Protein backbone atom coordinates (compact mmCIF):
# COMPACT_ATOMS: atom_id res chain seq x y z
CA UNK A 1 0.00 0.00 0.00
CA UNK A 2 1.54 3.28 -1.15
CA UNK A 3 0.98 6.33 1.05
CA UNK A 4 2.35 9.85 1.21
CA UNK A 5 5.48 9.80 3.37
CA UNK A 6 6.42 12.47 5.90
CA UNK A 7 9.99 11.14 5.98
CA UNK A 8 12.47 13.81 4.88
CA UNK A 9 14.64 11.89 2.45
CA UNK A 10 17.82 13.79 1.71
CA UNK A 11 18.17 14.87 -1.93
CA UNK A 12 20.59 12.02 -2.70
CA UNK A 13 18.50 9.36 -0.91
CA UNK A 14 15.95 7.33 -2.87
CA UNK A 15 15.11 4.11 -1.01
CA UNK A 16 14.19 3.48 2.60
CA UNK A 17 15.26 0.12 4.00
CA UNK A 18 13.92 -1.75 7.01
CA UNK A 19 15.60 -4.26 9.32
CA UNK A 20 14.85 -7.17 6.96
CA UNK A 21 16.50 -5.47 3.96
CA UNK A 22 13.00 -4.56 2.76
CA UNK A 23 12.12 -1.22 1.19
CA UNK A 24 9.59 0.51 3.46
CA UNK A 25 9.87 3.84 1.61
CA UNK A 26 10.56 4.74 -2.03
CA UNK A 27 10.99 7.87 -4.14
CA UNK A 28 9.00 8.10 -7.36
CA UNK A 29 11.30 8.40 -10.41
CA UNK A 30 8.95 10.73 -12.29
CA UNK A 31 7.81 13.08 -9.51
CA UNK A 32 10.39 13.78 -6.80
CA UNK A 33 8.25 12.62 -3.88
CA UNK A 34 8.70 9.93 -1.24
CA UNK A 35 6.03 7.26 -0.73
CA UNK A 36 5.68 4.97 2.27
CA UNK A 37 5.31 1.25 1.55
CA UNK A 38 3.12 -0.86 3.83
CA UNK A 39 2.30 -4.49 2.98
CA UNK A 40 -1.29 -5.42 2.25
CA UNK A 41 -3.15 -6.63 5.32
CA UNK A 42 -2.64 -10.29 6.21
CA UNK A 43 -3.55 -12.61 9.04
CA UNK A 44 -4.76 -16.05 10.03
CA UNK A 45 -8.36 -17.16 9.63
CA UNK A 46 -9.94 -19.11 12.48
CA UNK A 47 -13.26 -20.93 12.16
CA UNK A 48 -15.31 -20.93 15.37
CA UNK A 49 -17.81 -23.77 15.50
CA UNK B 1 30.34 23.70 8.64
CA UNK B 2 31.38 27.10 10.07
CA UNK B 3 34.40 26.88 12.38
CA UNK B 4 36.00 29.85 14.12
CA UNK B 5 39.30 28.01 14.59
CA UNK B 6 41.71 28.27 11.66
CA UNK B 7 44.86 26.61 13.07
CA UNK B 8 43.56 23.38 14.67
CA UNK B 9 40.95 20.82 13.70
CA UNK B 10 37.81 21.33 15.83
CA UNK B 11 35.99 18.96 18.18
CA UNK B 12 32.51 17.67 17.41
CA UNK B 13 30.66 15.44 14.97
CA UNK B 14 29.17 16.00 11.52
CA UNK B 15 28.31 13.73 8.60
CA UNK B 16 29.30 14.46 5.00
CA UNK B 17 26.62 13.95 2.37
CA UNK B 18 27.70 12.99 -1.17
CA UNK B 19 27.77 15.72 -3.80
CA UNK B 20 28.52 13.88 -7.06
CA UNK B 21 29.61 10.42 -8.22
CA UNK B 22 31.92 10.57 -11.24
CA UNK B 23 32.08 7.30 -13.29
CA UNK B 24 35.65 7.70 -14.62
CA UNK B 25 37.73 4.73 -13.33
CA UNK B 26 41.32 5.98 -13.66
CA UNK B 27 44.36 5.40 -11.60
CA UNK B 28 44.39 7.96 -8.95
CA UNK B 29 47.56 6.98 -7.10
CA UNK B 30 48.84 10.47 -6.28
CA UNK B 31 47.08 13.81 -5.96
CA UNK B 32 47.91 17.46 -5.32
CA UNK B 33 45.94 20.50 -4.21
CA UNK B 34 45.73 23.65 -6.34
CA UNK B 35 46.70 26.69 -4.27
CA UNK B 36 46.23 30.26 -5.45
CA UNK B 37 48.93 31.34 -7.91
CA UNK B 38 61.80 31.83 -6.70
CA UNK B 39 65.09 33.71 -7.02
CA UNK B 40 63.84 36.78 -5.14
C1 LIG C 1 46.71 1.85 -12.73
O1 LIG C 1 47.92 2.62 -13.15
C2 LIG C 1 49.17 2.26 -12.52
C3 LIG C 1 50.27 3.13 -13.01
O2 LIG C 1 51.22 3.23 -11.99
C4 LIG C 1 49.53 0.84 -12.87
O3 LIG C 1 50.38 0.49 -11.80
C5 LIG C 1 51.40 -0.35 -12.35
O4 LIG C 1 50.78 -1.67 -12.60
C6 LIG C 1 51.74 -2.71 -12.98
C7 LIG C 1 50.97 -3.99 -12.91
O5 LIG C 1 51.47 -4.89 -13.86
C8 LIG C 1 52.93 -2.79 -12.03
O6 LIG C 1 53.89 -3.66 -12.63
C9 LIG C 1 53.57 -1.44 -11.82
O7 LIG C 1 54.63 -1.57 -10.83
C10 LIG C 1 52.60 -0.39 -11.42
N1 LIG C 1 53.32 0.94 -11.41
C11 LIG C 1 53.56 1.71 -10.17
C12 LIG C 1 54.31 3.05 -10.24
O8 LIG C 1 53.17 1.33 -9.12
C13 LIG C 1 48.32 -0.10 -12.91
O9 LIG C 1 48.65 -1.24 -13.76
C14 LIG C 1 46.96 0.43 -13.31
N2 LIG C 1 45.95 -0.56 -12.76
C15 LIG C 1 45.98 -0.90 -11.34
C16 LIG C 1 45.06 -2.02 -10.80
O10 LIG C 1 46.73 -0.33 -10.61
Amino acid sequence: VLTESNKKFLPFQQFGRDIADTTDAVRDPQTLEILDITPCSFGGVSVIT
Amino acid sequence: TPINLVRDLPQGFSALEPLVDLPIGINITRFQTLLALSSS
